[PDB]
């Protein structure tokens, strides 16, 4: 019937790419910090999770919730110099 | 690493040639060891002359031989390819490619049975036991 | 910057390790298509026969012939490596798992396999001979004339989503895969897909040509372990580009009601689990695509060059140009046009 | 034509001096479009920022001839990874 | 941080070095594989400049076709080549060098509208400023820049694109009709 | 409007508004949070935000001083509504912008949180979610019954509470 | 510092490093019967330039505007919700333009190479 | 779509503010550099009377 | 909602002595409002191209001696007297609605016509499947393409807003 | 063998043996004209029968033409 021995090396390839999956999933969770992926990111997209690291302070997507924004966070407002592309 | 891989050029030509497609069969696999015929010298670790040597192909089998990168054997399969052979005592033949080709296992049997050119397999494997590359080199 | 290098590190480590399995389980099962068994003398059920070819063909000594540029016969194996290990990036093992998520990951995935085809054509060079010339002419004139027909079907699954981002085809493909509806483009895909790697259905130069043993015949060593490493992260990564626009990338079934059952709130031992379900539904295609490789390796015949062109040319192409009419005016009729 | 539009479809970045040196033209017949001279003036240099170059480097001379240099609310310059840090 | 500053000015000179091995090469196939190269700084300026699709454009189309069309003529033809000697070109040297100034100066001047000539020139030169970039808040979908050309090449310019068909067209017949010899 | 490249230098300015123009309370809520209050600070504050734009096109170029007087107004009547909806429901309002942190910030997938979230909201704020542009016989997708596309994972706060809901009657 | 770019840093260090382990480790020895290319174990004199058919160069210098076309196309595939029945029809228009040129290269039979293999059409006419 | 178009407004007035004090800073630091030679900080190089955000800064 | 025009326009600008209908007609109309001598320009055309050759070849033959032309050539010459037919055909009629020739007897037929659709409560040019803007473009696209019928044939199938006339 | 009767000789005749001998450019010219003969005569019927257009979708922010009444609320 069925033989184990041609499909060994399969079985090694389908749990190195499972594991080689799982890893990497984990290593992008705790590089977000609990969450998961942003995998398209608009412009809109992009100019808002600046603006969200403005506002939390320091943290990636720590994603607070106040009513009333901090007052630091009037001052720390950044500007993007480009430089002369000769 | 020399062993699990072993890759001989296809050089058989006669008789011979035909018992080594033999060693190719599903019922003497030598995939099953590792062998497989890569066809150019260039690639191959050994040779196997299988088969005779004329007057004719003396120069080809030395070209096919120089060829072949630095660590290489050479394996003679039958008797035709060791001595002349049946084929001793002819004006076109050359009497055994040790004349062309230093050779370290003789294969003998005229059409030498698939059992005993995997034999002969084993005993040049066991000859790459003891090569000694590295303690070589330690001047022992 | 702990955490990019040690995951660039394991994605390294599991890809190149499954491209010299993939070796090992060829010589398999060809053996046992052709009932007899593949190899079990070098490891305890024959695993790491790829570890020994390799370690002894890191031994050989490399021999540079006379008429050859010996820069360019070095460098062609160091191109055509880079060129077939640089297109892993862009693969999702997962949703927004890639080694670097860009926005446009097709056009760079359809740009690196139109850098391939240089190490064929300039190997034929190197080692100038006018019978080795002219079966690189053959293999390069082949291998452009089967991408042509590999990019145009890309384009006919982009007309789907008009998102060149690959996470976002997966994710669109949720709804339904596009093998299903799009049933001959995987049949004439699969074939581009064996032409563009030149399989041996569809091979000329590394039996039949003039060289004995391809365009690389007169190599030992490191020039033919890079060669061989190419050719079967090419098998691997062509696999990869139909199993993520035309067949599921990572999605198997829907699994909510499973993790309503099992689960109770977001944990890493539940990310760990979502991410072996979708790496091993991204696995078990790739696995039954790199089999379907193997398998019509075993059955068939080759291609005289005038039987290969007249293929593509005359045949294939005027049909896939009634596809560009076809579909496109299937997504007019009814009012279904994809938005960005 | 792609007259006035930008790299996202909208429009680009002087448009609206175009269209208001082209509102200038299109009440004023010739013989007297030399009143539509400071729309022009003010497009060209919207374009290429010659005179605003000028300016900033006859106060840039100034700028490095002063022992005291700078009294004033600075620009405090940041690295990308402390955007909002405080 | 600003060891990542220089970058454009490498690929800037890194572009001069290769067009040098480009013009002076004893194979020819060689100096053809350093365009492959001068067509990679190219894509290599595209995105350090912000165009990252145009790069793979590049890549795409001019070193996959076009390039693989000329190593494909060099390969089954015949083209003699002398080398680079000094006794041969030594004598064009004066002139290489008067165009080098001329040309060069003359190409930096029509980026400038003085009327004093050495005005236009010292414009050129006057970049070091850092222009200042604003997020603004109008634009509320991914339109890519290939969306727009995609939208500008089928509406505004759709003519364009179909007397382009046309050149295509010419493109596919000419060379068949040079090289048939029919019957 | 364009990107930037090339070694871009980010930098603040530790300066102050002056004295003419008044102080504003700033919007501290965060993408999931906004993009979840999006509807009603949409719903409550139209004809002020219509009056920001509408000011802002009728004086061209002006632009950023002439009509900051009502820009002020839209940022404290967005206030006004975030405020609201912390004090009606933050536990709803919060599993809704929790949920959406999670699936990219993609409203597709956070439908039964969604559906708690907008009738506690009609219910105690009395602001409806619509989408207008939309002609009848044509039905608004976050509706529709069986849709599409679903989810990959359901989080599992927000199924418990809509079964709790159910089992309520409050659904 | 994104993981994209250890990447394409990083195959080429693991390839340069499988060369030098070659170049190390394996031994030189060659010699002159050895140099010299493979043709079967026969040398042979090389011709300087030998002649090719017309279709063989024909493949490629009449890839490029199948490719320059299928190039083209990618714009579109992008914007296909903006031009909607519009763009569609200037696509088709586009693309009938190009299957009549195709029409024109598969009529005159281009890439085919014929056989002067003829079986003596000819018959036996006597005296 | 209709979500992004009922928050624009809302950001639009903060990046508004950021660029009136950010640009009303920079004149006067400006007018604080060039004190006692003669040099309108004040005027704007554009014709027109509309207020534009300054750009091209000295290099930091 | 898919009928501002958002542009201006010119106004009852007439090309000719002549008022004018449309500033593009769309094809439909045009090939409504064709008279029976245009039909008889199609015939003409149609006729002209292998009586044409036949005579042409008439004149001088090829060969040497007078054959008739095959009928291979006598199907696509009435294939292309059709096109230059129709092309010649349409250029007339849309002169009409230019008002550059006499349209004395398609301008009732015009009052009737804008007349009717007032009284069926529908839109003066028709509702099409396109947002305005690409409206605009199209027509932008489209008009006076009737100019430069040499080079290109170029036709209306839009149904947009503005044709050069009040209300 | 197999001869070619043409196109003009037999209509539905070349037809035929188009399809029986050459069916790679039979069913290429076939699939393709389906595609834009049905593109003009089956959307009519499909906007008649089974449904209308969908509406458009903005693209920037919606203007509407007023002339800005006054507001009460938030002054200070
Ligand atoms: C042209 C003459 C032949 C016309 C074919 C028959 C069309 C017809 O009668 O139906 C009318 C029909 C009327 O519809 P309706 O029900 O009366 O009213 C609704 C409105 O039309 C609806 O308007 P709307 O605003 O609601 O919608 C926008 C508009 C969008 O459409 C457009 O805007 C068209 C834009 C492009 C115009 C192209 C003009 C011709 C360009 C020629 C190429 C230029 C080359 C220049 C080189 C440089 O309409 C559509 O959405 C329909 C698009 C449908 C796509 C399918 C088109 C199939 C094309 C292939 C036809 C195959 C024919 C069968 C085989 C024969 O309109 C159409 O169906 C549009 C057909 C577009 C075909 C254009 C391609 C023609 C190519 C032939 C050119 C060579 C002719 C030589 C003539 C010689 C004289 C010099
Ligand atoms: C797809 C979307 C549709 C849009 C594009 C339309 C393409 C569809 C064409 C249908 C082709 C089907 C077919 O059976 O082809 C078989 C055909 C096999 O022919 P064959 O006999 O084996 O050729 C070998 C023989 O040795 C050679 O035998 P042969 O030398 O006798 O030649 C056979 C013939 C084979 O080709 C054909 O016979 C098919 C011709 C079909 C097209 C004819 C359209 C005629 C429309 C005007 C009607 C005027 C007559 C009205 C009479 C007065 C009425 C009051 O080859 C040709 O001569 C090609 C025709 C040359 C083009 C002339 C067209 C003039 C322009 C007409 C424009 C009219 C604009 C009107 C204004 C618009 C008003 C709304 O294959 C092809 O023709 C290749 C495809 C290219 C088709 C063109
Ligand atoms: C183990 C586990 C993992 C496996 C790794 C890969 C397997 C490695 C196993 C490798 C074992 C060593 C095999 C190499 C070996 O014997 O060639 C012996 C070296 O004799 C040692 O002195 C031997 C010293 C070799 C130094 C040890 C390197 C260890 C491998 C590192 C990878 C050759 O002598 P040789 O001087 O004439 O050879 C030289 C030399 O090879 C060339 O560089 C020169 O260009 C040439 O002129 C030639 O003369
Ligand atoms: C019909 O007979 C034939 C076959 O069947 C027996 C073949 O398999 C084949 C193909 C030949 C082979 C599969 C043997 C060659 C296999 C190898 C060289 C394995 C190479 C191994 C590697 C490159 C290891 C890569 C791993 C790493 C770099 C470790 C990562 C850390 C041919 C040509 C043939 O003719
Ligand atoms: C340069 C080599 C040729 C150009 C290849 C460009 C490939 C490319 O498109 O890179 C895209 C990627 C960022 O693109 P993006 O899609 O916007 O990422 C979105 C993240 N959410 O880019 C990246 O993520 C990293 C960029 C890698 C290439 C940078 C190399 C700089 C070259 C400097 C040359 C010095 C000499
Ligand atoms: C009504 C609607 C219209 C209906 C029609 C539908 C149209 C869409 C269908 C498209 C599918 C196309 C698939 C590819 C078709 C290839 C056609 C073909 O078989 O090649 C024909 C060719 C002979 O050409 P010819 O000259 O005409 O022969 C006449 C003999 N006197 O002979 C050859 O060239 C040799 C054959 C080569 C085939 C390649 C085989 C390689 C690999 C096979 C893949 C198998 C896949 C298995 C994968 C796993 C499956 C579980
Ligand atoms: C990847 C890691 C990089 C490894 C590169 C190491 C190069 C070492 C090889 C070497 O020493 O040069 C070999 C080269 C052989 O060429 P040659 O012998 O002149 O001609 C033979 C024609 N049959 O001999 C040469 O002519 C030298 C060409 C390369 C120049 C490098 C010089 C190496 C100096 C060693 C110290
Ligand atoms: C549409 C574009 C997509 C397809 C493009 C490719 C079309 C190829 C046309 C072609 O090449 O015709 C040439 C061929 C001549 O055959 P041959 O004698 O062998 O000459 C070869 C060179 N010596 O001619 C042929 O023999 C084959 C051409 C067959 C044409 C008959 C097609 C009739 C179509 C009826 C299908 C109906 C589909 C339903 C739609 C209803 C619409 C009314
Ligand atoms: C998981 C993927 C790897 C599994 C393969 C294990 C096979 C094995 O470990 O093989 C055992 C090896 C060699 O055994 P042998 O003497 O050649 O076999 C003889 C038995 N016969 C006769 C049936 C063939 O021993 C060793 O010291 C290997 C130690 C280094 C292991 C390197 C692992 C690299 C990953
Ligand atoms: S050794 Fe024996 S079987 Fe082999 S070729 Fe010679 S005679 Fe024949």
């Amino acid at each position: 019937a069925i033989p184990f021995e041609a499909l060994l090396p399969y079985g090694i390839i389908f749990g190195l790419l499972t594991a080689g999956g799982g890893a990497m999933q984990v290593l992008h969770v705790y590089r977000n910090g609990g969450v998961r992926d942003r995998f398209a990111i608009d412009q809109w997209d992009s100019q808002m999770m600046e603006r969200d690291l403005r506002l939390n302070g320091g943290q990636g997507r720590k994603q607070v919730d106040q009513a009333t924004a901090p007052e630091a966070f009037k001052h720390n407002h950044v500007w993007k110099s480009e430089r002369p592309l000769i | 690493a020399r062993q699990g891989s072993f890759w001989p050029v296809t050089f058989g030509l006669a008789c011979c040639a035909v018992e080594m497609m033999h060693v190719s069969a599903p019922r003497y696999d030598q995939d099953r060891l590792g062998i497989i015929f890569r066809a150019s010298p260039r690639q191959s670790d050994i040779m196997i002359v299988a088969g005779t040597l004329t007057n004719k192909m003396a120069p080809v089998l030395r070209q096919v031989y120089d060829q072949m990168p630095e660590p290489r054997w050479v394996i003679s399969m039958g008797s035709c390819a060791n001595g002349g052979g049946y084929y001793h005592f002819s004006y076109s033949v050359v009497r055994g490619c040790d004349r062309i080709v230093p050779v370290d296992v003789y294969v003998p049997g005229c059409p030498p049975t698939s059992e005993a050119l995997m034999y002969g397999v084993f005993q040049l494997q066991r000859k790459m036991r003891n090569t000694k590359i590295t303690r070589m080199w330690y001047r022992k | 910057m702990i955490i990019n290098i040690v995951e660039i590190l394991i994605f390294l480590v599991c890809v190149l390790f499954s491209v010299a399995y993939l070796t090992v389980a060829e010589r398999k099962t060809l053996a046992y298509m052709q009932r007899r068994l593949g190899p079990n003398f070098v490891g305890y059920y024959g695993l790491l026969q790829a570890f020994a070819d390799a370690v002894k063909l890191l031994l050989k000594e490399i021999v540079l012939p006379k008429e050859s540029n010996y820069i360019i016969l070095v460098i062609s194996p160091l191109i055509t490596l880079i060129t077939a290990l640089i297109g892993w990036v862009v693969i999702p093992l997962g949703p927004g798992i890639t080694l670097g998520e860009l926005n446009l990951g097709i056009l760079f995935s359809l740009a690196i396999g139109s850098l391939g085809v240089f190490g064929s054509l300039l190997s034929g060079w190197s080692s100038n001979s006018k019978y080795s010339l002219l079966g690189s002419i053959r293999s390069t004139a082949q291998l452009i004339s089967y991408e042509l027909i590999l990019t145009s079907i890309f384009i006919i699954i982009i007309m789907f989503v008009s998102s060149l981002n690959i996470t976002t085809i997966i994710e669109t493909q949720r709804v339904v895969w596009y093998c299903i509806p799009l049933l001959p483009l995987l049949l004439i895909f699969f074939i581009a897909s064996v032409a563009e790697t030149a399989r041996p259905p569809f091979d000329l130069t590394e039996s039949e040509s003039e060289l004995v043993a391809g365009y690389f015949t007169e190599y030992s060593g490191s020039p033919f372990v890079f060669f061989f490493l190419a050719e079967y992260s090419n098998i691997i990564l062509i696999s990869a580009f139909n199993g993520y626009l035309l067949l599921g990338g990572y999605l198997s079934f829907n699994y909510s009601y499973l993790f309503n059952i099992l689960f109770n709130d977001y944990s890493y031992v539940s990310f760990l689990f979502e991410g072996l379900i979708n790496s091993s539904a991204y696995a078990i295609k790739l696995v039954f695509l790199m089999f379907s490789f193997i398998w019509v390796r075993a059955a068939f015949p080759r291609f005289t060059y005038d039987n290969l062109i007249n293929f593509c040319w005359i045949i294939l192409l005027p049909l896939l140009f009634g596809i560009f009419l076809i579909i496109p005016s299937t997504l007019y009729i009814f009012d279904s046009f994809p938005t960005l | 034509t792609a007259a006035g539009i930008s790299l996202t479809g909208g429009r680009n970045r002087c448009f609206s001096e175009w269209q208001s040196f082209m509102h200038c033209t299109a009440k004023t017949d010739a013989k007297s479009r030399a009143q539509c001279l400071p729309n022009f003036e003010d497009y060209m240099e919207c374009l290429h920022h010659t005179k605003e170059k000028a300016r900033l480097r006859e106060i840039e001379s100034v700028l490095k001839q002063k022992k005291e240099g700078l009294e004033a609310p600075p620009v405090k310059v940041i690295p990308v990874k402390a955007i909002g840090l405080v | 941080m600003y060891l990542t500053y220089y970058f454009i000015e490498i690929t800037i000179f890194l572009a001069i070095l290769c067009t040098i091995f480009i013009i002076s090469a004893k194979n020819p196939m060689v100096s053809i594989l350093y365009m492959i190269a001068l067509f990679v700084i190219a894509a290599m300026y595209l995105y350090l400049i912000g165009l990252g699709i145009f790069s793979l454009l590049y890549i795409m189309i001019y070193i996959g076709a076009i390039a693989v069309l000329f190593l494909f003529i060099i390969t089954l033809l015949d083209i003699n080549s002398t080398e680079l000697s000094v006794k041969s070109n030594i004598r064009d040297l004066p002139l290489v060098l008067i165009s080098l100034i001329v040309l060069t100066i003359s190409g930096l001047m029509i980026y400038s509208n003085d009327s004093i000539l050495i005005n236009k020139l010292l414009e050129a030169f006057g970049n070091d400023y850092n222009t200042i970039i604003t997020q603004d808040w109008f634009n509320i979908e991914n339109t890519t820049l290939l969306t727009t050309i995609g939208n500008v090449l089928l509406t505004n310019n759709a003519f364009i694109l179909l007397v382009l068909a046309i050149v295509l067209l010419l493109g596919i017949i000419g060379p068949i009709s040079i090289t048939m010899k029919h019957k | 409007p364009r990107e930037a490249a090339a070694h871009w230098v980010p930098f603040e300015d530790k300066a102050n508004m002056p004295d003419n123009v008044p102080d504003v309370v700033e919007v501290g809520a965060t993408s999931a949070p906004l993009l979840s209050a999006s509807y009603f600070i949409g719903a409550k504050c139209k004809p002020y935000n219509d009056d920001f734009m509408l000011c802002r096109e009728e004086s061209q170029g002006s632009g950023a001083i002439d009509c900051l007087k009502e820009g002020r107004r839209v940022t404290r009547c967005a206030v006004s509504v975030i405020e609201d909806i912390n004090k009606s429901c933050l536990d709803e309002f919060r599993l809704h912008w929790q949920c959406l942190e999670q699936n990219n910030h993609q409203l597709s997938g956070c439908r039964k949180a969604e559906a708690l979230l907008n009738k506690c909201v009609f219910t105690k704020l009395n602001l409806e979610k619509k989408i207008p542009g939309l002609r009848p016989d044509e039905e608004p997708v976050f509706l529709k019954k069986d849709p599409w596309i679903k989810p990959a994972v359901d989080d599992f706060k927000s199924v418990r509470a809509y079964a709790e809901a159910k089992k309520n009657g409050t659904l | 510092m994104n993981t994209f770019i250890i990447f394409i840093i990083l195959i080429p260090i693991v390839g340069f490093a499988l060369l030098a382990v070659n170049i190390l480790l394996a031994v030189y020895k060659p010699y002159n019967e050895k140099l010299g290319a493979f043709e079967c174990g026969l040398t042979s004199f090389n011709q300087t330039r030998l002649a090719f058919n017309a279709a063989f160069i024909l493949v490629a210098i009449l890839f490029l505007p199948f490719d320059l076309e299928i190039s083209t196309l990618l714009p579109y595939v992008m914007s296909i919700y903006l031009v909607s029945n519009y763009g569609f029809t200037i696509v088709l228009l586009f693309l009938l333009i190009l299957i009549i040129g195709f029409v024109y290269e598969i009529n005159t039979n281009a890439l085919k190479i014929n056989k002067h293999n003829k079986p003596n059409t000819d018959s036996l006419i006597y005296k | 779509l209709w979500a992004r178009i009922y928050l624009m407004p809302l950001l639009q007035a903060e990046e508004d503010r950021q660029t009136v004090r950010r640009s009303i800073a920079q004149l006067e630091r400006e007018k604080e550099i060039m004190k006692g030679t003669g040099f309108d900080v004040d005027k704007s190089v554009y014709n027109d009377g509309k207020f534009h955000a300054p750009a091209l800064m000295i290099p930091p | 909602s898919s009928s501002t025009p958002l542009v201006k326009t010119s106004v009852n600008y007439s090309y000719g002595d002549y008022p004018l209908i449309d500033a593009d007609p769309h094809f439909k109309r045009v090939v409504g409002y064709m008279r029976p001598s245009d039909y008889g320009v199609i015939g003409l055309a149609t006729a002209a191209l292998p009586a044409g050759i036949c005579f042409a070849e008439w004149l001088d033959p090829v060969k040497g001696k007078f054959a008739r032309p095959s009928v291979k050539f006598l199907r696509v010459a009435t294939m292309l007297g059709f096109a230059v037919g129709f092309g010649a055909a349409y250029a007339r009629s849309s002169l009409r609605f230019f008002g550059v020739t006499e349209n004395a007897r398609e301008y009732k037929k015009d009052e009737a016509q804008m007349a009717a659709r007032k009284a069926a409560g529908l839109e003066p040019y028709g509702t099409s499947s396109l947002t305005p803007e690409l409206q605009e473009i199209a027509a932008k696209n489209s008009a006076h393409s009737i100019a430069g019928l040499f080079i290109f044939p170029w036709f209306n199938f839009v149904n947009h807003p503005y044709h050069g006339r009040e209300q | 063998i197999n001869a070619n009767p043409g196109f003009w000789n037999g209509p539905f005749r070349y037809l035929r043996w188009s399809a029986h001998n050459r069916p790679h450019l039979f069913f290429a010219f076939a699939i393709g004209i389906a595609g834009p003969v049905a593109a003009l005569t089956l959307t009519p019927l499909r906007r008649k029968y089974l449904y209308p257009d969908h509406s458009p979708l903005p693209q920037s922010y919606p203007l509407p033409q007023r002339a800005r009444e006054g507001l009460t609320g938030f002054d200070d």
